[PDB]
């Protein structure tokens, strides 16, 4: 029981050392991103689309 | 015999822990991945709320806007919620939106259109208008605010693609 | 390419104060624009509390929305109703395995919304009849009694039928946290390519057995795998009919797009039909035999053909739906139905259950009809259809001795009877008898089967070929 | 702001009630009629009221109180009566001096003339609180004593002004908080809607049996504090007997009894025998009623108010679960309660499902049995209360194929299903062993494991000794008991010395009108010794038509250990039973030489 | 047609019945295998007698 | 007294403008303010008056049925006059020993009562904090009753029987033999010994009302009863209200007067087919097989205006009659009747031919508040104990004969022989007396006990051994 309660530091840090390595990338991709995401959303939406549903 | 069961309860426990911890990185990693999405939907709303400050760029946009609400309140007469601000802004284009909305629907030209008195929020609507029926019992919200939250759900996988690449075959 | 990028595109959401009045868990709308068929709704309470709720019915400007959890302090001068763009949609992503979700598709566990990679339709789409193939494989389930006999194939829709009292969930727990592909074990290890996915659905479930499977899941490896979905019975009710189609659309998109093979596990389908009851009878709609829909077989066939292999894509659904006989007669529509939509079924048995033997699946009334393909040479092992064969003959002989046993007395019996009543004991005491925390691969349940079917000499295994006595007899 | 348009039964359509929310309670006629609101089209408004209707025309105003249907929760509760919307019976009697309720009779729901001594809690003046929030005690009972005052679940703000030690009526503020600059006044009670359940910090998973003293129930089939369970209700031991000895040895910090569509007579019993029943606590004799509140609809009482009784009581129960407190609540007769929803159905022409009920019974039982379960208080100091529901269906000419029974099976986990054949019999309990079951008997291992360990298996081996003679009882009927062997006749005569001597209870003798877990799991291990004695016995050379002969002593002797005193302590009694358990073992092996 | 035990039709008579049906067959099923085995004891028997 | 408030005369308004009639109500329009259960008198363009509740309001329009039947009514002529309150029954102290219609009109050549008061025919109810249990056994002198299924004073309690069964016997020979067991008058001196009983006819034959009144006569019962008779040529819906009248003269003698009623109601099966004809000609939503959906609530109101109140020295023994149309209990009239009544006497038509009078089976019959009218100062304290053992044996005794009808005698344990010699022994002494016998309780407990002694001692398990060593060998 000793034994196994010794590696619960060593599972939290590479849970933690895998949190952080997904973080990394995804605040990458997220910064090189965001201003194009950005421009896109505010074009869709400050752009409208006028039509009939008639048909 | 009973210290075997023991052990094997501890070899349990420390399977759980495992199992705990690599759950807990998982939903780190989701957590990390999908917390920038309020922050840009933060952005583009002060972005838009900026936009709209601007008269000047905020009347063909909001002229857009009821005409866009018009063509699908497809009624004679319909009334306009704007808000204390910029109400002049839809009294001058009055005759302008008749008009367009008879052209563009191939139909007679607005017979009457009229701005409700029931100002709009000016702390919750960063411009646009919420066009109703000439009852005002057929409520159309057209408002930056609204048009930002709704394509903001909408435009998740697209979001998500220009994030990242695919990982499966469609 | 990727032709998502409509989702950029927006559409008018409209917000509609004019609710005429309330009538049960529905609230009527007079003016909502260009009806269509189904949509999703937002609507909030006078004192701001936001609910979600369906449309139901559509005519010339009718429209009339089913709300979520009930309709209570819902008045006609204050209450606002959001219409969304279009009917229910599962942001599903690759990711999604390791989540738990909710009846309404939100993430319960403590991680954010899933990072949707597309929107997909909750309905489905049906299947063309000239694309479709056998189920030619085998998932091992850890359990003996369902591994050795029972079998069940990859794409073999096979249900597991349980009474109220019984530990069904157990069971589907146990294979849920041990369900896998008999190819590791029989690559050596080398297949790891052929990834193994598991989708959960709990419906109507009970709060403390929700909170066991959720504890239980975390606390092994089969979170990983797994995608999983509670509903509870106070939880709205319509919930319970969208968890199993949100787990289908999860496993459907897996398996035939991210070629993974998904076994599929739906809990207490009796609930999703008293749910299917309560939604009929909320439109005045006649009922049916026991009160059911009448259109509950095609709804059943619904969720239940979303399964099996299709030709090309590579992944494979295995569904194992778990229902509680309300009366334990097959008379009953719910096991009627399902027996009539699956492929053989499990039968859990309360006498078994009560003699202190788990896990509690009775042999003899079980079957599993697609157990051909998932036996073979290359597929599991060689052996394993007339080792099966055997077991159930020796299993059924002592059944019916230990039923003479009381007419005409032990003396009374043939050597025959009594290695069968020593067989019938022995087998319900160490091979059905399996540990809830105990994984028999496939291999080690027919070694077990061997060394308990060694009981009989070679010239008493009638149901074996002589080929294989030869060879796997003597060890 | 009213005015009615049409009335049919208890049913009043009012028209000019614009604005007026689901379930909100009204105010119909100039007597000011309690009535609740169903179903709204516009302007006309579904008024069910909760009294008579006979000979009435329309014009009458009604009155909208904006609330749903409340109940006045705070002290002056316990000890009191009751009717389905919380009308204090005995403040009518004493109002009204008649054998008749007045028609519309607005006597407040909780006493506001008696004053009791409020200690203020630890919150002082610009403490933020929130709801649930214990701000003060209240001395109510002997056995109730410090009866927490918290705020309401929905309030929340800094306080302002908190009173200090006294006493204090209901009418009279005691705590003012400040939310956004709006300061609000509470006193001693507050109202709640009987339809929300009272929020939750965190509903805990059961972990404590919840002891009732039949045997066969605390053995087999037990139940824990907080869970849910279905008692027969039908006539005998079955439902009196339990409701009874729940009340006085079930260890419930308090107990809510309701009753749904009970005779009068069935009522006067219950109202009499209440407040003459006595528990020990600590070497007092202390009232149950101390520890009761009852609600007392009837039969006569009209379909809505049979309707709310359950939702008032279980409302009550989560009120004082809210405190810490461990409640009972008895639901006797929940199958009238669905009866009471399928003539409101029928009266308001929905669509039932099944034969006649309302397709929503089955999410409405899912609900309030759903309510009960060992939870977290909401406020703070963090608490744990536990509400355990106790319901009794009734049987219909059908067993189980009745909707209500139907539905109860798939949503409580506890079951305890009446046998018909047993009640023929006169064998009380008369409960079945063989479709009655409780999933809590996985949860409780840890505590068997702690206190008794051997019961689990010790439980799992007396089923199993049930199961496999009710099946050869099944089989030998129609042969005869010639051909069994010495095994098979063990079997039969444990199972009958079973059925006779430790399921059977008649409940009303000193002896084993509640039986202690202990002495329970004492006669467990007392007859499971018995059985594989002889069988071990018999698998040797005994034969066993002798060996009940020369063991007749043993047999007598455990078939009356269930006559000792539970009054006598566990000490003196387990070492009774150790005695008992060496004795039978000594003989077993001098007869088997 | 055929013959009927002129009890009054209600769905608990019909749990009565299905039960009693399948008392029924399994006790046809027991006595039918028990007079096998007595009817083999009994041919045993009478060719003891006659030889 | 404030009855000084009666000198007050209000105009009725009469209605020349009837819309229509069918079956046996008349629907009205033009109503000013119509009341809900007003009655009106409408006259026929013969001349003649008959009455009728009003069953519902519409604005202006009255739905009326008349009890006395449309025949004749027409919508030219017919005039409509609106009494401004509902049915009162003119009730007083005299009306005992006169005999009244079913509207309660004198057919005795007698005068109309000359009412102290007038009483709404449906009564008020009764706080549950102002009721008494009913401690007070009555002896029926039937020993089939008193020793199985005693009835106390206050009790609620049908005579179940059907067509051709001797059910007016049986009410006639309790009526007749009606007493406390232990009566509070000392040599029946000092209180009120005999039962004023009220006897409702109702959709019964002109025999069986003869019967019930020469029986009434040749008793002596006649000075002390007040029946309301509609007999089967009376009109069919005035049966709706003839239990009410019945009901409201005996709560008035009872709860009032400070009488002891013993209230039968002849013909229940006639009232429910009564209110079903109603229901049906209502256009109403049937509950079971065309009987209304509120018959529980109609036949609650009738049956629980019995027992004891709280301060007031009189009772109500209610003991209604009904003829199950098919022998069975499943039927909906007794199946609601029990649900709310507190016991019942089933009249059985296999005991009726085998000649046993009276004919009642004691296994279906139950009193449900016997458990607590017997015992120690009560009746004999082995009455409780003797009637469980005799209700066990009989019932062993017919589970024996049932399995002696399947299976051989022999089959049968010295278990089974002696349940049927028990149960023969039992049928033709005990449960059979003469229709003028009058045995006492203990007569009877005695009769019992002697039958008991055909088992021994060891299997009255059932029993006390203290009541089973106290008794068993008095002899």
């Amino acid at each position: 029981e000793q034994k196994n309660a010794g590696g619960v530091g060593e599972l939290e840090k590479k849970a933690e050392a895998g949190v952080q390595g997904e973080l990394a990338e995804i605040k990458k991709i997220a910064e090189k991103k965001k201003d194009d995401v950005v421009k896109i959303l505010i074009e869709t939406v400050i752009k409208p689309s006028a039509e009939v549903h008639i048909n | 015999g009973n210290f075997k069961s023991k052990l094997k309860k501890a070899m349990l426990s420390q399977q759980i822990t495992k199992s705990t911890i690599a759950n807990k990185m998982r939903l780190k990693v989701l957590s990390a991945r999908e917390q920038s999405l309020d922050g840009i939907f933060e952005e583009t709303k002060e972005k838009l709320s900026g936009i709209a400050n601007n008269r000047d760029e905020y009347k063909p946009i909001l002229q857009s806007l009821i005409v866009e609400a018009l063509l699908k309140l497809l009624e004679p007469k319909a009334i306009v919620k704007a808000l204390e601000r910029d109400v002049d802004l839809i009294e001058s284009m009055k005759d302008d939106i008749m008009r367009e909305y008879g052209e563009k629907a191939q139909r007679a030209p607005l017979e009457e259109i009229v701005i409700s008195n029931d100002y709009l929020n000016k702390d919750l609507v960063s411009g646009g208008v919420v066009v109703s029926n000439a009852s005002d019992k057929i409520e159309i919200n057209n408002t930056l605010e609204e048009r930002l939250k709704l394509l903001s759900e909408e435009a998740l996988p697209a979001i998500r693609l220009e994030l990242y690449g695919p990982s499966k075959t469609r | 390419k990727k032709a998502v990028e409509q989702g950029f595109n927006v559409k008018p959401r409209l917000n509609y104060n004019t609710v005429s009045g309330v009538n049960g868990p529905l609230v009527i709308l007079e003016k909502v624009k260009f009806p269509r068929y189904n949509e999703i709704v937002n609507l909030t309470l006078p004192d701001g509390t936001v609910r979600q709720g369906q449309v139901l019915e559509i005519r010339g400007d009718r429209a009339i929305v089913q709300v979520f959890e009930g309709t209570s302090g819902i008045d006609v001068k204050k209450t606002t109703v959001e219409f969304t763009g279009e009917s229910l949609r599962i942001p599903v992503s690759e990711d999604m395995l390791g989540r738990i979700f909710d009846g309404s598709g939100r993430p319960i566990d403590n991680g954010p919304k899933v990072f949707a990679e597309d929107y997909l339709d909750i309905n489905g789409s049906p299947i063309n009849p000239y694309a479709r193939i056998y189920p030619e494989e085998m998932i091992s389930t850890g359990v003996s009694a369902i591994d050795t006999m029972n079998s069940i194939a990859r794409g073999q829709k096979i249900p597991i039928f349980s009474a109220s009292g019984l530990p069904h969930n157990e069971i589907a727990a146990q294979i849920c946290r041990q369900a896998g592909l008999v190819r590791p074990t029989k690559d050596v290890h080398d297949g790891h390519e052929e990834n193994f996915s598991i989708v959960f659905a709990a419906m109507g479930v009970n709060l403390e057995t929700a909170r066991f499977f959720k504890q239980d899941f975390e606390e092994n490896g089969s979170l990983e795998r797994t995608s999983l979905f509670l509903n509870l019975a106070n939880d709205p009710t319509i919930e319970r009919i969208i968890t199993p189609r949100l787990a289908l659309t999860t496993a459907e998109y897996l398996a035939y797009q991210t070629e993974r093979h998904v076994l599929t596990i739906l809990t207490d389908m009796s609930s999703y039909a008293d749910a299917l009851r309560e939604v009929s009878a909320a439109r005045e709609e006649v009922p049916g035999r026991r009160g059911y829909p009448g259109y509950m077989y095609t709804d059943l066939s619904t969720i239940y053909e979303r399964a099996g292999r299709v030709e090309g894509r590579n992944g494979s659904i295995t569904q194992i739906p778990i229902l509680t006989m309300p009366n334990d007669d097959i008379t009953h529509p719910i096991p009627d139905l399902t027996g009539y939509i699956t492929e053989g079924q499990i039968f859990v048995d309360r006498q078994l259950h009560n003699k202190g033997i788990y896990p509690p699946i009775n042999v003899l009334p079980s079957l599993s009809r697609l157990m051909k393909s998932a036996i073979g040479e290359g597929m599991t092992r060689k052996d394993h259809g007339d080792v099966s064969n055997q077991l159930y003959a020796k299993y059924a002989i002592g059944k019916d001795a230990a039923a003479m046993k009381a007419v005409v007395g032990e003396e009374a019996l043939s050597i025959e009877d009594k290695l069968s009543l020593e067989f019938l004991e022995k087998f319900e005491k160490t091979f059905i008898t399996q540990g809830a925390y105990e994984d028999r691969t496939v291999f080690e349940s027919l070694d077990q089967a061997w060394s308990l079917l060694r009981i009989y000499p070679k010239e008493m295994l009638n149901r074996i070929s002589p080929k294989i006595l030869d060879e796997f007899y003597d060890r | 702001y009213g005015a009615i348009y049409s009335v049919s039964g208890p049913v009043v359509i009012a028209e000019n009630m614009i604005g007026c929310a689901m379930y909100e309670l009204v105010k119909v006629g100039h007597d000011n009629l309690v009535g609740e609101v169903i179903r709204i089209d516009g302007d006309k408004a579904t008024i069910q009221v909760y009294e008579e209707t006979a000979g009435l025309t329309v014009g009458d105003p009604v009155l909208r109180t904006g609330k749903p249907l409340s109940v006045e929760l705070g002290p002056g509760l316990m000890e009191t009566i009751y009717d389905g919307i919380q009308r204090p019976l005995k403040a009518i009697k004493e109002e009204s001096q008649s054998i008749y309720i007045p028609r519309g009779i607005d006597t407040p729901a909780l006493d506001r003339t008696i004053k009791w001594q409020f200690t203020p809690g630890k919150f002082q003046v610009g403490d933020h609180i929130s709801g649930g929030d214990i701000y003060g005690s209240v001395f109510e009972n002997s056995l109730i004593s410090s009866h927490k005052i918290l705020l309401p679940p929905r309030s929340r703000g800094t306080i302002t002004w908190i009173a200090p030690a006294g006493e204090y009526t209901l009418d009279e503020k005691i705590l003012e908080v400040e939310f956004d600059g709006k300061k609000s006044d509470f006193t001693l009670y507050h109202t709640w809607p009987v339809r929300v359940p009272r929020p939750v910090t965190e509903k805990l998973s059961a972990d404590y049996p919840l002891l009732t003293g039949q045997r066969v129930l605390d053995a087999l089939f037990p139940c824990v504090q907080g869970g849910t369970t279905c008692i027969p209700g039908a006539f005998g031991c079955g439902k009196t007997v339990i409701s009874q000895s729940l009340s006085k040895y079930s260890n419930s910090d308090a107990i809510i009894y309701v009753g749904c569509g009970e005779r009068g007579n069935e009522m006067a019993e219950v109202l009499m025998e209440f407040p003459e029943l006595y528990t020990e606590m600590s070497g007092t004799k202390e009232p149950i009623m101390k520890r009761t509140t009852l609600v007392a609809n009837t039969s006569n009482m009209p379909v809505a108010a049979r309707e709310a009784s359950i939702y008032t009581g279980i409302t009550l129960a989560e009120y004082f679960r809210d405190q810490g407190k461990n409640v009972s609540m008895i639901a006797d007769s929940s199958s009238r309660w669905a009866e009471a929803l399928r003539e409101i159905s029928g009266r308001l022409g929905e669509m039932p499902a099944d034969q006649g009920f309302p397709a929503y019974l089955g999410a409405k039982l899912a609900s309030f049995y759903e309510r009960a379960g060992k939870a977290v208080a909401l406020g703070s100091p963090d608490r744990t209360g536990s509400v355990s529901i106790v319901a009794a269906v009734s049987p219909a000419g059908g067993d189980f194929s009745d909707p209500v029974t139907t539905a109860t099976l798939g949503i409580t986990q506890v079951f305890w299903g009446l046998d018909k054949k047993l009640a023929q019999r006169k064998h009380f309990p008369s409960i079945n062993t063989s479709v009655s079951y409780s999933k809590y008997t996985n949860v409780l291992n840890k505590f068997y494991d702690s206190n008794y360990p051997e019961f689990p298996v010790l439980r799992d081996r007396m089923k199993e000794i049930l199961s496999n003679a009710e099946e050869l009882e099944q089989v030998v009927q129609l042969v005869g008991k010639s051909a069994l062997s010495d095994s098979d006749k063990i079997t039969l005569d444990v199972a009958t010395l079973i059925k006779e001597d430790f399921l059977q209870q008649n409940g009303y003798s000193t002896y084993d009108a509640f039986c202690p877990i202990w002495k329970t799991f004492d006669m467990m291990r007392a007859f499971i010794s018995y059985h594989d004695e002889a069988q071990k016995a018999v698998a040797n050379g005994a034969n066993w038509s002798k060996l009940a002969d020369s063991t007749g002593d043993v047999k007598h002797a455990v078939s009356s250990s269930k006559f000792f005193e539970p009054s006598r302590g566990e000490k003196e009694v387990h070492g009774e039973f150790e005695k008992l358990l060496s004795t039978m073992q000594e003989r077993f092996a001098e007869s088997t030489d | 047609s055929g013959n009927r035990e002129q009890v009054f039709p209600t769905r608990m008579t019909l749990g009565l019945m299905k039960t009693k049906l399948k008392g029924a067959n399994q006790g046809y099923s027991l006595l039918k295998r028990k007079s096998e085995a007595l009817t083999k004891r009994f041919r045993d028997i009478t060719k003891r007698i006659d030889d």
